[PDB]
């Protein structure tokens, strides 16, 4: 009956809902074989939606297909209403496998920062045979990977033996933020998520605004709120795994020209990002606790929860 | 004979699909109650306002009604702003300058989608819904 309220805040796509799923795996009722079947259709839909994005991007960016047969496949795939998708069959399976293989589409994917494409694309697209199998059953990892946008404010209680954690998940897009006031009361602690990999991206909500500039502005605002002066603040710099990949091809200095460290170096990059965040409130002497996280990594998230509970909240 | 309980059946029907739920008057109402506890009822209000806007007969009424709906749900800083992307917002603004019955199809779709994949499944696992089954 001893109870603590913890907010998960952050801009859209930071990984807030993924944290909730991990709580469910580590401290809640987990995911049964039956639960996993409920995610099948979403997996399919994420795949179609991702390929449709790339297909429209091929035009917008003026990238030609390398193989002619792939145009017909793109016509086929573009005509699909993703809402009505419930199975993943040929000719759609082979069209998508075949599209994903075109060096054109691969350029388009490498240039994904210039449009909007969901983070788990590569993970699904490299594994279409597994997913296509007539009797495919999503793994726990497929479930952690799936994209479903959150709207509103939602409370998930979880019983850790000694204490109840009341975790609050929220929508992160601008329009959603006006509602946050509804969870700001009696907050023990805040877990603010930032996507390490969002440095070269722009917001979905708006026209050509940098996603990381947005997280900074938001973090700064939260930290200054006086009703949070006694709430502990934990900054999770999430998606550190995607950072490892992306840093090899997309240079941080091209987005944050103050970065004077080496190129193609994930560690220096993430230290610079961390530093930027910590430097937003020079007049506050309030503590920021941070950790680099990978929200889709259960072991990584298990640790991060034990440490908040064992160290920070006692 | 085989017994089936009318309220058990009704509530079960709501779980067949979200479109089924939306055609059950008591489904809509249960779902709305739920949205309100998640502060996301503007999604359903917007959606309903579009279904109704599709019914309009007078062109005169159509024009100003499109403006009301946009000012109310779509524009940035709208009092009941729905979570949609920049493109859908802007496509809607373009549509607005020569308004028709399809003016909000794109936006109504995104919102439909939002509800369907996020709130609806959670509602089906809610205690409020589950209590109506046993
Ligand atoms: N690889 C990787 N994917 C992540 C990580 N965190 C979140 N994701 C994925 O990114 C997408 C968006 O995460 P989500 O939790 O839905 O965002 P939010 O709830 O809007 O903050 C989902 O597809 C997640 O699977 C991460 O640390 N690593
Ligand atoms: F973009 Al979100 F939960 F913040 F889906
Ligand atoms: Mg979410």
């Amino acid at each position: 009956r001893r109870e603590l309220k913890l907010l998960l805040l952050g801009t859209g796509e930071s990984g807030k809902s993924t944290f909730i799923k991990q709580m469910r795996i580590i401290h809640g009722s987990g995911y049964s074989d039956e639960d996993k079947r409920g995610f099948t259709k979403l997996v399919y839909q994420n795949i179609f939606t991702a390929m449709q994005a790339m297909i429209r991007a091929m035009d917008t960016l003026k990238i030609p297909y390398k193989y002619e047969h792939n145009k017909a496949h793109a016509q086929l795939v573009r005509e699909v209403d993703v809402e009505k998708v419930s199975a993943f069959e040929n000719p759609y399976v082979d069209a998508i496998k075949s599209l994903w293989n075109d060096p054109g589409i691969q350029e388009c994917y490498d240039r994904r920062r210039e449009y909007q494409l969901s983070d788990s694309t590569k993970y699904y697209l490299n594994d279409l045979d597994r997913v296509a199998d007539p009797s495919y059953l999503p793994t726990q990892q497929d479930v952690l990977r799936v994209r479903v946008p959150t709207t509103g404010i939602i409370e998930y209680p979880f019983d850790l033996q000694s204490v109840i954690f009341r975790m609050v998940d929220v929508g992160g897009q601008r329009s959603e933020r006006r509602k946050w006031i509804h969870c700001f009361e009696n907050v023990t602690s805040i877990m603010f998520l930032v996507a390490l990999s969002e440095y070269d991206q722009v917001l979905v909500e708006s026209d050509n605004e940098n996603r990381m500039e947005e997280s900074k502005a938001l973090f700064r605002t939260i930290i200054t709120y006086p009703w949070f002066q006694n709430s502990s603040v934990i900054l999770f710099l999430n998606k550190k795994d995607l950072l490892e990949e992306k840093i090899m091809y997309s240079h941080l200095v091209d987005y944050f020209p103050e970065y004077d460290g080496p190129q193609r170096d994930a560690q220096a990059a993430r230290e610079f990002i961390l530093k930027m965040f910590v430097d937003l409130n020079p007049d506050s002497d309030k503590i920021i606790y941070s950790h680099f996280t990978c929200a889709t990594d259960t072991e990584n998230i298990r640790f991060v929860f034990a440490a908040v509970k064992d160290t920070i909240l006692q | 004979s085989m017994l089936k309980r009318l309220s058990t059946e009704e509530a079960t029907r709501w779980a067949d699909s979200f479109d089924v739920l939306l055609s059950h008057k008591y489904g809509v109402a249960a779902f709305r109650a739920f949205l309100k506890t998640e502060f996301s009822e503007e999604n359903l209000e917007f959606w309903l306002a579009c279904e109704e806007f599709k019914k309009t007969r007078s062109t005169a009424k159509l024009v100003s009604k499109a403006h009301r709906i946009f000012e109310e749900f779509v524009d940035v800083q709208a009092p009941r702003e729905v979570n949609i992307d920049f493109q859908t917002r802007e496509a809607t603004r373009k549509n607005l300058q020569e308004p028709s019955l399809t003016c909000f199809d794109q936006a109504q779709g995104k919102v439909h989608s939002l509800m369907e994949k996020d709130s609806y499944p959670r509602f089906l696992r809610s205690k409020m819904y589950l209590d109506l089954l046993s």
